[PDB]
RNA sequence: AGUAUGAAAAUGAUUAUUUUAUAAGCAAUCAUGAAUAUAUUAUAUUAUAUUAAUGAUGUACCUUUUGUAUAAUGGGUCAGC
RNA sequence: UCAUCUGAUUAAUUGUGGUUAGUAGUGAAAGACAAAUCUGGUUUGCAGAUAGCUGGUUUUCUAUGAAAUAUAUGUAAGUA
RNA sequence: AGGUAAAUAAUCUAAAGGGAAACAGCCCAGAUUAAGAUAUAAAGUUCCUAAUAAAUAAUAAGUGAAAUAAAUAUUAAAAU
RNA sequence: UGCUGACAUGAGUAACGAAAAAAAGGUAUAAACCUUUUCACCUAAAACAUAAGGUUUAACUAUAAAAGUACGGCCCCUAAUUAAAUUAAAUAUAAAUAUAUUUAAGAUGGGAUAAUCUAUAUUAAUAUUUAUCUUAAAAUAUAUAAUUAUAUUAUAUAUUAUAUAUUUAUAUAAUAUAAACUAAUAAAGAUCAGGAAAAUUAAUGUAUACCGUAAUGUAGACCGACUCAGGUAUGUAAGUAGAGAAUAUGAAGGUGAAUUAGAUAAUUAAAGGGAAGGAACUCGGCAAAGAUAGCUCAUAAGUUAGUCAAUAAAGAGUAAUAAGAACAAAGUUGUACAACUGUUUACU
RNA sequence: AUAAUUGAGGUCCCGCAUGAAUGACGUAAUGAUACAACAACUGUCUCCCCUUUAAGCUAAGUGAAAUUGAAAUCGUAGUGA
RNA sequence: AGAGUAGAUAUUGUAAGCUAUGUUUGCCACCUUCGACUCAACAUUUCCUCUUGGUUGUAAAAGCUAAGAAGGGUUUGACUGUUCGUCAAUUAAAAUGUUACGUGAGUUGGGUUAAAUACGAUGUGAAUCAGUAUGGUUCCUAUCUGCUGAAGGAAAUAUUAUCAAAUUAAAUCUCAUUAUUAGUACGCAAGGACCAUAAUGAAUCAACCCAUGGUGUAUCUAUUGAUAAUAAUAUAAUAUAUUUAUUAAUAUAUUAUCUAUAUUAGUUUAUAUUUUAAUUAUUAUCAUAGUAGAUAAGCUAAGUUGAUAAUAAAUAAAUAUUGAAUACAUAUUAAAUAUGAAGUUGUUUUAAUAAGAUAAUUAAUCUGAUAAUUUUAUACUAAAAUUAAUAAUUAUAGGUUUUAUAUAUUAUUUAUAA
């Protein structure tokens, strides 16, 4: 249930990075894309190229925004009486910076 | 009950809803990105309702074709932005497999999302239009798009045409006609070229994809084997 | 819980040298090859240093006891007190 | 916690506030409870209580080097 | 009884070294520090393992060869 | 088992706390945030109103808007109770203090008026607990004033038509569902016999103070060291069903979560089914299984006479005959002990 | 009573060491009390099998604990606090 | 000594004698949990099975006693907490121990056990007991050793792909009944064989799923309650087209099936009024998979199939031959020569290892791995299958087609037509 003794610094080590299993891999299996001429997993689509497809769906299948008519007549002077600023809280300011905690994709190195 | 299917670590009931859901949104959206396993599932549910759509517009025995009827009823939840799917999947969907056996989605993989490690896919149906009656594109056939932008990058690099590339472009014309196969690849090609910011010399361009279609179209060692002393 | 400074140790990762995949126990000491490093008197057949070839000897430390390798006490390690 | 079980118009359950406790209350009485546990709480002080008991008590070198017996002891873990 | 109680001697206790396979108490012998030629102690001298050659008898059972198991039985052997 | 600090070991191991998710888009930045659609879960709640509490957590700093009427506090009044207060000498007392009496405080309670809206000031003068039956009344049908059977029976409002003050008032007549529920009324059964305390006319007034108000509240926003399956007061709690607030569903509302994706060995947990047998298991039938109406009938021995036993066991009617939601309902007996309903070691 | 009973009930009385409000005795009712029997039922068992979900396993992210003189931590026999 | 009809030594064996064991009850004080379940390993002082000596007390058959022998096997129930014991029913037999009286970081917790309580006894009493009874508390994610499986790395008498022997590590090894020989041998009769073979079983082990049974959150049908869809039809509105003389008629698309007021306060329902405010087909969700009847694959035992591994060799106790030493005798603790066991060696089976063997040898396609699709396999791995698309041949998974199975209605039918 419990360990005996403080486990030395070479049966820990051993134990971790002796097998080939617990070892991390080189991955072999890149290849190019033959889209743009960059790195991909061998089986697999790239990333880049998918991506730019779904961005031109998205360009082109878009549904369109609701602009109320009202709302967009409104004098700016009118607009600043009805609805004024407000002082957001801490928690939607942090919320407001997404380039803090959301990760956008990296590009691929190009293949040789 | 044991191996006839994936489990996906979901109770029976929410399974099949599940399964349900996704071929409700492959139909909607020609489309859609999802987790491997669930979109390895999620096409043969959707393939199978497509072949019974077919089997229901084919024949002629109407028993056969309101007990079809009824199955595909069965297989999808028709409300919201799927109330006029049945209608969609009898008039729109089906009668583009009718000649095509079998194999009517295609599951693309993806690179596994980041978060967490999943595996990742594209579950989508295969010979979408590109192209509606309106002037537009449509989403959804990504690997025809993935296809005419590998032919662009050979054309730029002034390269010969992989041997892959010809043969997938084999696959995806030998359910179409070679002009409208042509046209779909001159639509395409429009807009990729600009996204990409390359010059459309628009004769040049048609005259490439026409010499493209003629090589598909047209049909053209160590050991040695002996017999027996 | 001042301010500077900080190659103090425990501790982690990495590199170099050296030994190690037929060998068994306080992991040290002594014998003794080999390999490496440094050496403005290596003149060399040289000197020092580092390193579990191989051989021999070797039952942690303290406390408490007639008596402890004891499977009796107490301590995870180092720093300060 | 889940299942199962018992009471469920009564010696019922329960909100809000009040009274009674550290030789000391409350107790359909189990030494039961009195702020995560009482044959009598907690805190501060006497206070460095006391401990014939346990453990600990830190550099080096040099010289000599025991005892575990007798007697006594409310003494046989001690002390002379 | 590796028991208990005292008597005498020794060792251990507080004693390292050699021997007794390993060993608090047995057999030798007392480490001031080295050196390693010579005498050695107890104990050993086929190899493991430092060191050996003989003589005369007996055993044939691996008896025995560093921890001796009895009455009795059988088979011999001497002497009368 | 020294104290403090720092850093190891177990170990990148267990675990990430009851849980249903999917896609598309915000965004060629999203398993986790926002939106839309689909799917699910809670639904006499995981909803909607609130009380208490609390690092304001909120839909936020440009912030929770009150003269009063199905608005609370404050205020007036007092209960339980409290008070270095109160009375040559209230009484007692080593001091502290304690007692009695006064006065003051003290909500958990009582408190005038109100949409045809309403006016609170000042001055002057003399209600434990439970029940709404039976009878009787008239109404509706059958038969031949009287019988039989059935509902109805105190209050709650609009309409129409009359009669009196003069379209505004008062009274009368007639018209008009069922089932729950409310308040207010009346009469009244039982013993356990049911709070306290604070006037009326007239004249003159009344420019209406302060504080509470967010959101959370069967909970991530309180008490539990944690965004803890625990603890936490009250009122509404769509319909369909039913005796019902049981049970099923779920209109609306809210929610789908600081872990995900796969795989589903052994093994564990929590479930479902099981041939032939049926307690052979085991300390012990522990656990599991077992319900042939839940309504209406019927129901024994014994017995303290109490359908106590009884919700008796069996059994019948209605329903169903191959079965086909949930929930309520789980035998009979002998003996020991204790009359019984209760109480007890909060955590063996 | 059971194929078979140290259990249960009935009965006997060398009551080691019963007995009358530390109440004695026999009942009806009650009891999540204790023991025993019958019925019914069954995965309790003969004798396990299949299935379901949550873990377990793998990948990604986060990241405990008791313990620990130091460890280069085998079997047997012998020895020996 | 003495029993044993006679004779101490077939069988029995007083009291006293000499040992072994460490299985019991003690003693010592170095040293501070009984039973059940589960799985067992070891011993032999052998209970059964195999071989054999003795048995006026071996005629036969049952026995009794002794030697070899640990290969295989050695029980299910009632009572009790019990081990034990009593009994019942079996068995070839129901052996005796050791293993911290094996096994609680494997289960249990009935006994023993503290707090509550009562009884009998003891005590003035608090309370107590080699008493009785009811109730009643420990948990642990495994670091090392070890064991069960599974990988990676490696040094290979030097490579790879395959086939692989000796060997090593384990597994296995049986037993009963009936039948025949034979109612023979033997015996007055009653009774009744050895030697040996066969067939049925047994207990154990292994594999398998064709069939049978179970399961089957694949599936299908039935079915109660509530809700929610799609389609069709009707009505209404809007939008887009066509006709007609913006209006009406038609076609397509989209949305809608609400609402409001009455019946004496509130809620619900009902009807009436108001409004365009619909009733058939087919689905889905929830209620344990809602319940029930079937059920494919797979997995399974209740099922099916096979095995209990020979022949051979050397032996144990025991039984002999010739034959001295020792004129006889003596199977030899002499030389020679023979028999002899469920035991030993082996044999058989599994796993490991890889001596050896065939082939190819810097590669337009050498051998492996990474990658994908997977299952023959599987925790992860590993293993195995496939990764075809060109001059030919090769289907891994899904999908498709197919026949077949399941479901449950169906000739009162389906398709072609005249
Ligand atoms: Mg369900
Ligand atoms: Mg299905
Ligand atoms: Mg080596
Ligand atoms: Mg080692
Ligand atoms: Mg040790
Ligand atoms: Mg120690
Ligand atoms: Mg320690
Ligand atoms: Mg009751
Ligand atoms: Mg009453
Ligand atoms: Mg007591
Ligand atoms: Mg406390
Ligand atoms: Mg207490
Ligand atoms: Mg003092
Ligand atoms: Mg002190
Ligand atoms: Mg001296
Ligand atoms: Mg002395
Ligand atoms: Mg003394
Ligand atoms: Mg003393
Ligand atoms: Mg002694
Ligand atoms: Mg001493
Ligand atoms: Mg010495
Ligand atoms: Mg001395
Ligand atoms: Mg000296
Ligand atoms: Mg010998
Ligand atoms: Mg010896
Ligand atoms: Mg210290
Ligand atoms: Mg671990
Ligand atoms: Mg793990
Ligand atoms: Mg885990
Ligand atoms: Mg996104
Ligand atoms: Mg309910
Ligand atoms: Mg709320
Ligand atoms: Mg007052
Ligand atoms: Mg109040
Ligand atoms: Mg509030
Ligand atoms: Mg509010
Ligand atoms: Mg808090
Ligand atoms: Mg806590
Ligand atoms: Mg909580
Ligand atoms: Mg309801
Ligand atoms: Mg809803
Ligand atoms: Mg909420
Ligand atoms: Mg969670
Ligand atoms: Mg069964
Ligand atoms: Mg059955
Ligand atoms: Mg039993
Ligand atoms: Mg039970
Ligand atoms: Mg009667
Ligand atoms: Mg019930
Ligand atoms: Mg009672
Ligand atoms: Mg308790
Ligand atoms: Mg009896
Ligand atoms: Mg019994
Ligand atoms: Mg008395
Ligand atoms: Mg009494
Ligand atoms: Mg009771
Ligand atoms: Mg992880
Ligand atoms: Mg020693
Ligand atoms: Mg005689
Ligand atoms: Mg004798
Ligand atoms: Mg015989
Ligand atoms: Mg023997
Ligand atoms: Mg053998
Ligand atoms: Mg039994
Ligand atoms: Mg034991
Ligand atoms: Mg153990
Ligand atoms: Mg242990
Ligand atoms: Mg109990
Ligand atoms: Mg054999
Ligand atoms: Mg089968
Ligand atoms: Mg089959
Ligand atoms: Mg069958
Ligand atoms: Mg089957
Ligand atoms: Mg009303
Ligand atoms: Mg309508
Ligand atoms: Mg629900
Ligand atoms: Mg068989
Ligand atoms: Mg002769
Ligand atoms: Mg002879
Ligand atoms: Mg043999
Ligand atoms: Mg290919
Ligand atoms: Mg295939
Ligand atoms: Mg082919
Ligand atoms: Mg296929
Ligand atoms: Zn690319």
């Amino acid at each position: 249930a419990v360990p005996k003794k403080k486990v030395s610094h070479q049966k820990k080590r051993q134990k971790l990075y002796g097998p080939g299993k617990k070892q991390l891999k080189m991955i072999h299996h890149l290849n190019k894309c033959p889209s743009c001429g960059h790195y991909k997993r061998a089986n697999t689509l790239c990333m880049y190229c998918v991506g730019q497809i779904s961005h031109i769906w998205k360009t082109h299948t878009a549904k369109e925004e609701i602009k109320p008519r009202q709302e967009e007549e409104l004098s700016e002077l009118d607009q600043r009486v009805l609805y004024p600023g407000r002082r957001d809280t801490k928690y939607t300011k942090d919320l407001k910076d997404k380039d803090n905690y959301l990760e956008r994709r990296v590009r691929t190195l190009k293949k040789d | 009950t044991v191996g006839i299917a994936r489990k996906l670590s979901r109770d029976k009931a929410h399974r099949d809803a599940l399964l349900k859901n996704l071929a409700c949104q492959l139909f909607q959206h020609e489309s859609i990105v999802s987790t491997h396993a669930k979109c390895k599932e999620a096409s043969r549910v959707a393939e199978r309702i497509i072949t019974w759509t077919k089997r229901a517009i084919t024949t002629s025995n109407s028993v056969a074709q309101a007990e079809l009827k009824s199955q595909i009823q069965s297989q999808l939840f028709l409300a919201g932005d799927n109330r006029k799917l049945m209608k969609r999947l009898f008039s729109e969907i089906a009668p583009r497999y009718l000649e095509r056996p079998g194999g009517y989605t295609r599951v693309l993989r993806l690179e596994p999302r980041a978060n967490d490690s999943a595996p990742q896919s594209v579950l989508e149906l295969v010979d979408s239009p590109v192209m509606s009656e309106s002037h537009t594109v449509n989403r959804g056939n990504l690997k025809m798009w993935l296809l005419v932008k590998s032919v662009i990058n050979d054309d730029a690099n002034q390269l010969p045409h992989n041997p892959l590339t010809l043969q997938n472009l084999h696959k995806v014309a030998k359910f179409k006609a070679e002009a409208q196969l042509h046209g779909e690849i001159m639509l395409i090609k429009q807009v990729l070229l600009k996204e990409m910011s390359l010059p459309y010399d628009e004769a040049l361009e048609n005259e490439r994809t026409q010499a493209l279609l003629k090589e598909v179209y047209s049909s053209s060692s160590s050991y040695v084997m002996v017999p027996r002393p």
